[PDB]
RNA sequence: AUGUUU
RNA sequence: GGUGAAAUUCUUGGAUUUAUUGAAGACUAACUACUGCGAAAGCAUUUGCCAAGGACGUUUUCAUUAAUCAAGAACGAAAGUUAGGGGAUCGAAGAUGAUCAGAUACCGUCGUAGUCUUAACCAUAAACUAUGCCGACUAGGGAUCGGGUGGUGUUUUUUUAAUGACCCACUCGGCACCUUACGAGAAAUCAAAGUCUUUGGGUUCUGGGGGGAGUAUGGUCGCAAGGCUGAAACUUAAAGGAAUUG
């Protein structure tokens, strides 16, 4: 609930206790029930299993990636994400990858990734046509919803608020080291207006 | 006129109909 | 009889949320109730359940897919992509 | 037995570089250019200019310790001319009358395979 | 090619299609040849080598699904495995591996 | 005014090990000082020579050598093969219209760790009584050609050392291995050898660096 | 009327050739329409072959050429003197001078 | 390099 | 830098140039041609896979199953549209520097959409050979592409030969070309634009002086831009084609 990529309960034997241990992975897409997973430094390189970063070749996608070595997955965890491995540097063991974002991170070799792309891939692609649906996606996340606009308020209410139009009245792009109550708007924003031309900037 | 540029302007006067048609009802 | 001329499924929105809106829901929708071949008992019964998860009527196999569909483009790229890089790290 | 610098002739239109460097290139030794000998913004590329270039870099060739040279002539290439400009031919003239031995002349043109789709317009310079 | 003489074999020779059949002619001795399909579930299709390696009849391994199979040997219903029980005038049982 | 060539020392590129001989010329660095050291600035340099000053004969006059400085051992740099590349007048002299150009190209690891990516070329050409004025191969001897050239140059590396393959590249049996093993499907007239590209180095291993 | 028998270019079952750029004014021109010529010229004449032959260390050098392949758009190539206009009856006369 | 109309 | 000359712009925060690298996206130079394939639009790095195709060979098979085709379908450059990805370069718009009498034109520097890709549209080009398709026949010639046939042929290795490349001759199909034109045309020119008043091999489509006008209106298709269909009033003695002399 509230999370729009499918999960997949893994169940592995306890290697030193006679019991099984199930985990709660993010189901890559093609994973189906009754495949089997493998997760280490020596598993193959198919779609599902788990391998530090080091250990996959370059261009090779994974997801639900571990920023440090043990965290249990920090990256690319949403529907229809993943991270590219865009290179290693095997001396003081450093994988380079490219984050959903397009930032490129420098991660330690011994952080894990599943191979493969989260599923629920294409989930924002249609249109949620209706407040109801924004209702009912909201009801499982957080109280985050709907949304009343500044503007649309009083001055006591929100730095937007009061005029005899509706307007900011001053400019709408806050400073990073303004304060709360302040940070209405566009914080910090670089730049403002329709993006026109290539991102990606390096 | 260059032929080409005469339905060029034929056809800007044509948007301009269309869209005073449309005004009009 | 054809009942719609070009609305079909989104004919339950009426006249309401504009036509570009209701062709790109009509789209998505008849993906994700179309029925699927299963790739394990090769039947013609694989549904969706929630987003990204579609079960085979027969067999009773569930697999990881996309939002609206049982597989999308970038994941069949990657599934080529990683059987490309596993059989040149093998051979 | 000399000492061995590279002369790296860039003979574009508009202005001629005389950069002799190191064998390696890295280092370089007394880059002087047309436009540094002329000031009239439009003898840059004259060869008379590119003369006087080569000149003052032989010069300081041969105080640093530079004997002979390995030519490297090329022009701006890319996608723009493929055609050495007139002022590389003087250059390298006046590089071999100043003292200077000269070795393995080479065209070092930037070519490519097709690529960069060349300014202009599909129409070309309206001239 | 194979789906010819798989062709040849229904028009001519004795088969029988499904598992159920395919595993009752192999414990009676009279299967020449057990084709699986590429979907086969690995279960099924281990019984079935099992049962061929002690019935001693060969196994060809069809490169299709069920679908495709049954398409080859010329039905309108999903095949997963085929036994070939008489090869009539055939060439399967002799042109294989 | 402050005259950087005064703190600037001459070093001599003792380049190869195995080409014909130990000098190919000097280089200047910055005299080593406190936090900028002269090896530093150097042992990454890259000298292009060409393979008649290196062998003293002048039928190398194309064919220029690259040399990357590995080590620096007491005003001498100690370098190693980098890479081989024809000159531009060459390659543009061999390309000529009324033949066919065939290029092939592959990504090979010598016997060491050195991957290498190894660029040969060839041309057709007229036979000793052809009438006929232009000399084009049918594209499927192109594919033969191309097929049999990738062959021989995979397996003329892969079991050869760098060393061995920068001895053999000279003398040019590549080449002369290529025209027999094409000449049953086209003449091939100017077989060579066009290129050579470092893609990856081991590594370093200065003790089977001292070969020079 | 049709200037020329064939076309102002070269293309007789094609359809389409891909475009080339003018070296002089950078036009876009089909590759067959357009005039190329090659230039080979030696990479020193410069009235300097005798000076830079006394100046080079290596004996008898024989230095290189420079290989340049020009293709030239209609209107450059008139305006440079490339190609000249000829009379009707000299217009077919495809043999280089 | 720029030069309109009759 | 850039130009005819300049200017804008960058530059001792080291620009331009040199070397070693790295990333991105596009493109596929030279080879490249009066060469190839495709129904056309188009298609040019390698290799692998997937289907397809013409020609040739054929003492294989079927036996009229064919040709052209209203309606109807499929594809259809570029530009443009929708939504993602991508966005190096160039670059409608836009901004600027100059020129000019004015010059938000040509020229210079940037630069949005676009250019690329995926999933859908759009369906138009001087979409041209301004030459429908099928069939037969009527001059000569040499090339060239693909296939085949022959040689006491040349070279190449396997040891007989054999393919491979080449030479010679023939041959079928193709892209074209040169000469001549009995012939055709108003001529330019044309091996078809010939076999047409000595007028009939089959068949589809289109035009009927120039404008108004591919306009108005209606229909239909399209998200839109627009496409397809498509007048009339009125006006006019020429408009136009080819060639000749100035
Ligand atoms: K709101
Ligand atoms: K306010
Ligand atoms: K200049
Ligand atoms: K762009
Ligand atoms: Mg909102
Ligand atoms: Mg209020
Ligand atoms: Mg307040
Ligand atoms: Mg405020
Ligand atoms: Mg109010
Ligand atoms: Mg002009
Ligand atoms: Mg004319
Ligand atoms: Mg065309
Ligand atoms: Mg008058
Ligand atoms: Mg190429
Ligand atoms: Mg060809
Ligand atoms: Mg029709
Ligand atoms: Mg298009
Ligand atoms: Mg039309
Ligand atoms: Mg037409
Ligand atoms: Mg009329
Ligand atoms: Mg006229
Ligand atoms: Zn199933
Ligand atoms: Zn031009």
């Amino acid at each position: 609930s509230g999370r729009g990529a499918p999960l997949a309960k893994v169940v592995f034997r306890d290697p030193y206790k006679y019991r099984l241990r199930e985990e709660i992975f993010i189901a890559n897409e093609g994973v189906h029930t009754g495949q089997f997973i493998y997760a280490g430094k020596k598993a193959s390189l198919n779609v599902g299993n788990v391998l530090p970063l080091g250990s996959v070749p370059e261009g090779t996608i994974v997801s639900n990636v571990e920023e440090k070595p043990g965290d249990r997955g920090a990256l690319a965890r949403a529907s229809g994400n993943y991270v590219i491995i865009i290179g290693h540097n095997p001396d003081e063991n450093k994988t380079r990858v490219r984050l959903p974002s397009g930032a490129k991170k420098v991660i330690s070799s011994d952080a894990r990734g599943v191979i493969g792309v989260i599923a629920g891939g294409g989930r924002v692609d249609k249109p949620l046509l209706k407040a109801g649906r924004a209702f009912h996606k909201y009801r499982l996340k957080r109280n985050s919803w709907p949304k009343t606009r500044g503007v649309a308020m009083n001055p006591v209410d929100h730095p937007h608020g009061g005029g005899n139009h509706q307007h900011i009245g001053k400019a709408s792009t806050i400073s990073r080291g303004a304060v709360s109550g302040q940070k209405a708007g566009l914080i910090a924003a670089r730049r403002t207006g329709l993006l026109r031309g290539s991102q990606k900037t390096q | 006129m260059r032929a080409k540029w005469r339905k060029k302007r034929t056809r800007r006067l044509k948007r301009k109909r269309r869209k005073v048609r449309a005004r009009s009802k | 009889a054809k009942r719609t001329k070009k609305v079909g499924i989104t004919g339950k929105y009426g006249v309401r949320y504009g036509s570009s809106l209701r062709r790109q829901v009509k789209k998505l929708e008849i993906q994700q109730h179309a029925r699927y071949d299963c790739s394990f008992c090769g039947k013609k019964t694989v549904k969706r359940g929630a987003a990204g998860i579609w079960t085979c009527s027969c067999c009773k196999k569930t697999v990881a897919g996309g939002a609206y569909t049982v597989s999308t483009a970038a994941a069949a790229t990657v599934r080529s992509t990683i059987r490309r890089l596993r059989e040149m790290v093998e051979a | 037995s000399q000492v061995f610098g590279v002369a790296r002739i860039y003979a574009s239109f508009n202005d001629t570089f005389v950069h002799v460097t190191d064998l390696s290139g890295k280092e370089t030794i007394a880059r002087v250019t047309g436009g540094m000998k002329v000031k009239a913004d439009r003898d840059e590329s004259s060869p008379y200019a590119a003369m006087l270039a080569a000149q003052d870099v032989a010069a300081k060739c041969k105080e640093v310790g530079i004997t002979a040279v390995h030519v490297k002539i090329r022009a701006t290439g890319g996608t723009r001319t493929k055609t050495p400009g007139p002022g590389g031919q003087a250059a390298l003239r006046a590089l071999a009358r100043s003292g200077l031995r000269i070795g393995r002349i080479e065209d070092v043109t930037p070519v490519p395979s097709d690529s960069t789709r060349k300014k202009g317009g599909r129409r070309g310079r309206r001239l | 090619s194979i789906n010819q003489k798989l062709a040849l074999v229904i028009k001519s020779g004795k088969y029988t299609l499904g598992y159920k059949s395919t595993v009752k002619s192999l414990r009676q001795g009279k299967s020449k040849l057990i084709i699986i399909a590429a979907n086969t579930p690995v279960l099924r299709k281990s019984e079935l080598e099992y049962y061929a390696m002690l019935s001693k009849t060969k196994v060809y391994y069809f490169q299709g699904g069920n679908n495709e199979l049954g398409t080859a040997v010329g039905k309108l219903f999903r095949v997963g495995v085929v036994s070939i029980l008489e090869a009539g005038d055939s060439d399967i049982l002799t042109t294989l591996a | 005014v402050v005259d950087p060539f005064t703190r600037k020392e001459w070093f001599d590129i003792k380049a190869p090990s195995t080409f014909e001989n130990r000098n190919v010329g000097k280089t200047l660095v910055n005299k080593s000082t406190g936090l900028k050291s002269a090896s530093d600035a150097l042992k990454g340099r890259v000298v292009e020579v060409c393979l008649a000053d290196l062998q003293g004969s002048e039928d190398h006059s194309f064919r220029k050598i690259k040399l990357r400085v590995d080590e620096v051992q007491g005003k001498n740099l100690l370098t190693n093969f980098h890479g081989m590349d024809f000159t531009t007048d060459k390659l543009r002299s061999m390309v000529r219209k009324w033949q066919t150009l065939i290029e092939a190209n592959v990504t090979v690891k010598t016997s060491d760790d050195y991957v290498l990516r190894i660029f040969a070329i060839a041309f057709t050409r007229k036979q000793a009584n052809q009438v006929k004025r232009h000399s084009y191969a049918q594209s499927s001897h192109i594919r033969a050609i191309r097929k049999v050239i990738s062959e021989i140059l995979t397996k003329e590396v892969q079991g050869s050392t760098l060393a061995q393959l920068t001895s053999k590249l000279i003398p040019e049996v590549i080449n002369k291995e290529i025209e027999n093993a094409t000449k049953d499907i086209f003449p091939l007239q100017n077989i060579h050898v066009r290129k050579v590209k470092l893609l990856k180095q081991p590594k370093f291993d200065v003790g089977a660096l001292m070969a020079l | 009327p049709k200037k020329r028998a064939s076309n102002g270019r070269n293309k007789k079952g094609r359809g389409h050739v891909k475009p080339v750029r003018c070296v002089n004014c950078s036009k876009s021109i089909p590759k067959d329409k357009a005039i190329k010529r090659m230039a080979i010229r030696n990479i020193v004449e410069a009235a300097a072959v005798r000076d830079l032959s006394e100046a080079s260390v290596y004996p008898e050098y024989a230095l290189p050429k420079t290989y340049n392949k020009l293709h030239y758009c209609v209107s450059c190539a008139i305006h440079a003197r490339i190609v000249r206009v000829r009379s009707r009856e000299d217009r077919k006369n495809r043999a280089p001078p």
